């Protein structure tokens, strides 16, 4: 994230960080995701898109560092890895980016409510907040484009929902976004999503609840003007997700 | 106790 201030998992209870496990000893950071019932984290396909080997991925919930642990934190497998058909990526976006892993502890078990593991709420069919509203988006990736290496704490910043009629203007993605994309950036231009951020939420206060509104999908840069940040809206994807979580 | 979807 550029910009944001650093935050503890308490403040963004559904947050899960997704890591990969190598051969040699290492696990690295992948992408976040959010956890929307107790065996189901929603994040980004083309996160898992080189690599669909769902037993290399570990999933942690309530973490508030990367590399060390937090107290509370729970680690499950990926049970199920479910990415989505139709998933494309062209230089630049990525279409139909989202993605469920189902996870299971080494127990057999689901997460567990905590004061940091909670649930983020979904929004009702293609129903979205107004262009203008407010939405914070969390994560560890990077803090400046030219970065190699990701935060050791978590951040948060807040970003504004911006118009298709905005996004779409030539000189900012043109047709590149699509009625399944939303755009959010910083009036001017500071804060924003990067890389080590996609498959995190982008959530919103819809009909008085705090939704997932959008997952960080893609964006030129990182909060350079007029490339604001895309997320799959998750708003039209409601059908996919009940497909495989009922 | 339980979930309740965006509470903190
Ligand atoms: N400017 C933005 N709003 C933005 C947001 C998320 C991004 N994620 C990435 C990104 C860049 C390189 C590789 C990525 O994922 C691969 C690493 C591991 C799995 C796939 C990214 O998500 N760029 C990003 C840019």
């Amino acid at each position: 994230i550029i910009g944001g201030e650093f935050t503890t998992i308490e403040n963004q209870p559904w947050f899960a960080a997704i890591y990969r496990r190598h051969r040699g000893g290492s696990v690295t950071y992948v992408c976040g995701g959010s956890l929307m019932s107790p065996c189901w984290v929603i994040s980004a396909t083309h996160c898992f898109i080189d690599y669909p080997k769902k037993e290399d991925y570990i999933v942690y919930l309530g973490r508030s560092r990367l590399n060390s642990n937090t107290q509370g934190e729970m680690k499950f497998e990926v049970e199920n890895l479910i990415l989505h058909k139709d998933y494309s990526a062209d230089t630049l976006a990525h279409h139909n980016d989202i993605a469920l892993l189902k996870i299971r502890s080494k127990e057999g078990r689901c997460a567990q409510p905590s004061r940091t593991i909670q649930t983020i709420c979904l929004p009702s069919m293609y129903n979205d907040p107004q262009f203008g509203t407010s939405c914070e988006i969390t994560g560890f990736g990077k803090e400046a484009s030219t970065d190699y290496l990701y935060p050791e704490q978590l951040k948060m910043t807040v970003v504004k929902l911006i118009s298709h009629r905005e996004c779409q203007q030539p000189h900012y993605y043109g047709s590149e976004v699509t009625t399944k994309m939303l755009c959010a950036a910083d009036p001017q231009w500071k804060t924003d999503s990067c890389q080590g951020d996609s498959g995190g939420p982008l959530v919103c206060s819809l009909q008085g609840r705090m939704t997932l509104t959008g997952i960080v999908s893609w964006g030129r840069g990182c909060a350079l003007k007029d490339k604001p940040g895309v997320y799959t809206r998750v708003s039209h994807f409601l059908p996919w997700i009940r497909s495989h979580t009922k | 106790l339980k979930f309740q979807c965006g509470q903190k």
